């Protein structure tokens, strides 16, 4: 079983429009690769982009001998995919995610909500302001 | 209740149930005047 | 063949076909 | 023999079955309860704001700025009615303001709860069981089966709200008394089916007896009934509880979406010359936000 | 009738109030009252007359 | 001309994904064609560009485009609101990557001039350099290949005697 | 400190809950883990951080610290996920339809994840390209 006819196997599941297919095929490969393949302990972002990229493309070769894949929009889902992912190493993660994973019902829509109504910040702001709010001390201290 | 009113009617159309006055617009289908 | 050309033991066991569909809609829900 | 082994591995299947969906119904109903807690709030909320932009509207109150901030209005609708939240499948559709979409989900909902008896039924045969063949209730089971292909059907997300007909645009709180009966999924009934099959099945536990191949045939078709319903009803469930989110989802939207014009009519008289009317109105939008606030805190 | 009539000025002048526009009273017999009132929430004409 | 300074990592989307490069200065399309990340990105960019332009010649740093989005959401229209959601947006998604980013301190980085018509100067900013002693110094060796871009693309329009009398010439001779 | 903490709208009873998620992630943000190690001693020393910086919940109105490190121990271990690589749909979809993912796609390319993210099949093929990828992705040179 070659990757590329695995994948393209699968690929072919999807449900039918027309011409929009193309969008939502390669958009399914981007997030799959893009979320899938492991990063090097030793490599900084800049570098692990251009490997993973590489071997994201070989991948699309392999999978345009069984599946037509836009190659071109296909790399520029993964890349958006991929910098998601690096962001949430480095960087903030999303409390959905915690929620997800782990007693956690009350969400963040059920906040925004109410900042909305009374035209207020949101979570988002809020929690802009408590790492400004906090940056002195972290920084101050180790 | 205000869900009884007639499938498939011509665009602007008016049809009014419990209080509710409902124009069949093009787009929106189903939609109260105000 | 796979188990023989024997026109009786190729035909597929009602029964495994019903654990065959249990076991297939258990799989879904463990990935769901 | 292995005809025990046979039925004792397909109920505990079943059962299996039946465990992996009664903690994911039971994790939607504690999930409603909160949604069900905080939608009484938003559509008082909302109500009482419709009234008074009614009121507002109606009486020309806003003299000739009435034009210039209907304007503003609109604006605002077009901002919130496609924020990414709101997915383009019909469900979500339905619950911002679309009749047709709506009609068909509520009637969905309706038939699941009269099938779920069905699905008893099923289950009560095989302890019937455990030549007695019943005539076996597969009607309900090709109904189930047309729902869950519709539900499949609505919930589909296309690549672009265009793919939709009469689609919600802008004008989507014109609607909003749609939104005052809260759309229920029958979690409740869920739990208690799913559950009294479950500890039905549990009682089976010790089978004994050599059994006639006609019953087995019978339990056979039985259980294969059964994996058929519950597959089913799991895909309108799903369903059903997403349109439940969704309205929840267009409730806060259409709250939002007077909670702006409220904002910029305030705004907008304390750059211009505001009048007596303008300024009581406002008071009166204030205390029905402040009474939304508390009712969330 | 409404405008080569300057009736809404007349009403304007007499009662003081400058946003006021007279109402059209539909005068009619039991038969055709029945085809005149019709989607009653929207009891208005062309525009701005009621 | 106008420069846009945009990170690496955006040009290749745009080149990638094949976003129009000319209706990049056109708020309305930039902000259809550019995540809000991204569009945070260009102005964290813009605002550690070094270099001054030549303004004797009408070369312009472009307005960032937060900016232009929070002009636009206090302009009577049609997407009005829109538009300040987007700000909000902005605004939390820039102070997000101003307390990540914050430990970059003293670095500076190589550009790359992308000519797009007369009215857009693209300036790709690539890997980052540490400079710490006489960075001002460090910036300008770095980036001898985007100061000979810069006058090579000028001396196409402008005359040659004033593009001599500007800092972007003056950069070139430091650097060699 | 206490005047962007009473920007937070009061709901029910989690005011207690809500800012220790907040808290988590104010400084989860600005500790990074190395990629260098292993999920024991640059955890241990994020951990220990964190707790060290509760120390000074005594200027804070609402922090539940039991349940902040909770939400923090969560924060590490879902970064480590990432790190080596998620396939299991349940995660991805949370990933991919998310606050953070919202800033990095477009509107139209949103549109697109959520057309493949809410499909009425994606949970089983996703999980299918995911056992396709771990077995097969060392494959690609």
């Amino acid at each position: 079983q070659q990757l590329g006819f695995e994948l393209s196997r699968i690929l072919k599941q999807l449900p039918n429009l027309g011409g929009s297919d193309r969008k939502t095929r390669a958009m399914l490969l981007a997030n799959a690769v893009a979320l899938q393949i492991p990063f090097e302990t030793l490599l900084d972002f800049d570098e692990q982009q251009d490997k993973a990229v590489a071997k994201f493309k070989k991948i699309l070769s392999k999978v345009n001998e069984n599946i037509a894949v836009d190659t071109k929009l296909a790399v520029t889902y993964f890349n958006n995919i991929l910098r998601i992912r690096q962001s949430l190493i480095t960087g903030i993660t999303d409390p959905c995610l915690v929620k997800a994973v782990l007693n956690d019902y009350l969400t963040v829509d059920d906040v925004n909500i109410v900042s909305a109504v009374v035209n207020g910040p949101d979570y988002n702001r809020i929690q802009a302001d408590m790492g400004n709010a906090l940056n002195q001390l972290i920084g101050s201290i180790d | 209740t205000t869900k009884d009113l007639p499938t498939d009617p011509e665009p602007g159309d008016t049809y009014h149930v419990n209080g509710v006055d409902w124009i069949y617009q093009e787009d929106g289908g189903w939609v109260t005047m105000q | 063949l796979d188990h023989g050309y024997d026109a009786t033991a190729l035909l597929e066991t009602t029964e495994d076909i019903i654990t065959g569909e249990l076991d297939d809609h258990l799989e879904s829900l463990s990935v769901e | 023999a292995t005809i025990i082994n046979t039925l004792k591995t397909w109920f505990e299947k079943l059962m299996e079955l039946f465990a992996k969906l009664i903690r994911w119904i039971s994790d939607f109903k504690k999930r409603d309860v909160v949604v069900a807690t905080r939608y009484g709030k938003i559509v008082r909320a909302v109500d009482q704001a419709r009234t008074l932009f009614q009121e507002l509207l109606v009486k020309n109150r806003l003299g000739n700025r009435k034009d210039a901030l209907l304007e503003k209005f609109d604006a605002i609708a077009q901002s919130i009615i496609d924020d990414p939240k709101i997915l383009a499948s019909r469900i979500y559709a339905a619950a911002f303001g679309s009749v047709y979409y709506q009609k068909e989900i509520i009637n969905i909902n309706n038939e699941a709860r009269t099938e779920l008896g069905t699905m008893e039924k099923l289950v009560g045969t095989i302890i019937e069981y455990v030549d007695y063949r019943a005539l076996m209730p597969i009607a309900n089971i090709r109904e189930i089966g047309k729902l869950a292909t519709r539900c499949n059907e609505l919930s589909t997300v296309y690549p672009d709200r265009s793919s939709i007909p009469d689609f919600p645009d802008k004008n989507f709180w014109k609607n909003s008394h749609l939104l005052k009966d809260r759309f229920v999924a029958p979690l409740d009934d869920l739990l208690k089916a799913y559950r009294n099959s479950s500890d039905a099945l549990r009682k089976l536990k010790q089978l004994s007896r050599n059994y006639s191949q006609e019953t087995i045939d019978a339990i056979g078709e039985s259980v294969q009934l059964i994996n058929t319903s519950l597959e089913g009803m799991r895909r309108i469930t799903d369903t059903m509880f997403e349109y439940s989110q969704a309205q929840y989802l267009a409730a806060s939207c259409v709250l939002n979406y007077y909670g702006k014009c409220a904002q910029v009519v305030s705004e907008d008289y304390k750059i211009h010359g505001f009048n007596d009317a303008i300024r009581e109105w406002q008071r009166r939008f204030d205390k029905v936000i402040d009474d939304f606030k508390r009712g969330y805190a | 009738a409404h405008r080569d009539s300057n009736i809404e000025a007349a009403f304007r002048v007499i009662s003081g109030n400058q946003d006021e526009t007279p109402m059209y009273l539909f005068c009619s017999d039991k038969e055709i009252a029945n085809y005149l009132m019709t989607k009653g929430d929207d009891r208005t004409l062309g525009a701005y007359l009621k | 001309t106008q420069v846009l300074v945009m990170p690496k990592a955006v040009f290749e989307s745009y080149k990638t994904a094949g976003v129009q490069f000319n209706k990049l200065l056109d708020t309305n399309y930039i902000v259809s064609e550019t995540s809000v990340n991204d569009l945070a990105e260009i102005h964290q960019a813009l605002t550690a560009f070094p270099f001054l332009l030549p303004e004797k010649l009408d070369i312009k740093l472009a307005v960032s485009p937060i900016i232009k989005v929070a002009e636009l959401g206090e302009i009577d229209g049609p997407e009005q609101f829109k538009m300040k959601d987007l700000h909000n947006r902005l605004e939390s998604r820039l102070a997000t990557n101003e307390l990540r980013d914050a430990g970059n301190r003293n670095l500076v980085y190589d550009y790359y001039l992308y000519p797009v018509d007369e009215n857009l100067w693209v300036a790709v900013q690539q890997s980052a350099h540490i400079a710490s002693s006489d960075p001002r110094r460090v910036s300008i060796q770095l980036n001898h290949t985007f100061f000979d871009s810069m006058i090579n693309e000028m001396l196409n329009t402008r005359p040659r005697e004033s593009v001599a009398s500007t800092q972007i010439f003056t950069y070139y001779l430091e650097s060699c």
